[PDB]
């Protein structure tokens, strides 16, 4: 016996991965059989469950989330010049899936990102485009949406999203509101 | 592109 492979802690729900102790914890954070937590930003909701329980949870506990149908929308964040840590959240539905669109203002910079209510593998089929439009000015960010399984905190932390500041916001804002064009496509 | 517009109100943490 030269060494031992240990089963993923999520084997009980179907995971078949068995690995050395040194690369076990790494897998378990990434593992698809890990429970899903609440995709809403912040910690005021500590819910957890199955992927197909996520939308029901949002529909019961977070009824105030604005939702639009379509692959092309305008996400109009109102009151952008508010001081401090502020969030704007909405749902976009298209291609039979639901996407969470998030704009975060940190106490100052703005971070805008899109996440899929779905698995990491599902997220790979999609591209999103965020674009800010002004008079003969356009800033565009394009990327693969994150799965809510992974979340957006790490991405935001490494600026792996649309990142702009309050000065840039002024070039694109109208009446203290910023219209962000969001397009989702299958690639 | 046909774009519905959603007015989203801010949330403070
Ligand atoms: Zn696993
Ligand atoms: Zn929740």
């Amino acid at each position: 016996a030269n060494s031992v492979l240990f089963p993923c802690k999520y084997a009980s729900s179907g995971c078949e991965i068995t690995l050395p102790h040194t690369e076990k914890a790494d897998h378990e954070e990434l593992c698809e059989f890990r429970p899903y937590s609440c995709p809403c930003p912040g910690a005021s909701c500590k819910w957890q469950g199955s992927l197909d329980a996520v939308m029901p949870h949002l529909m019961h506990q977070h009824k105030s989330i604005t939702t639009l149908q379509g692959e092309d929308i305008v996400f109009l964040a109102t009151d952008i010049n508010l001081p401090g840590a502020v969030d704007w959240v909405m749902m976009q539905s298209c291609f039979g899936f639901h996407f969470m669109l998030v704009l975060e203002k940190q106490e100052q910079q703005f971070f805008a990102i899109v996440q899929l209510i779905g698995t990491r593998k599902q997220a790979e089929n999609f591209a999103y485009r965020l674009e800010l439009n002004g008079h003969r000015r356009r800033l565009t960010w394009e990327a693969t949406p994150r799965s809510i399984h992974e979340g957006i905190a790490t991405a935001i932390m490494n600026s792996d999203c649309l990142v702009f500041d309050t000065s840039i916001a002024q070039l694109f804002a109208e009446n203290g509101n910023l219209g962000i064009n969001v397009t989702i496509s299958m690639c | 592109k046909l774009r519905p517009v959603a007015m989203v109100r801010p949330k403070v943490r």
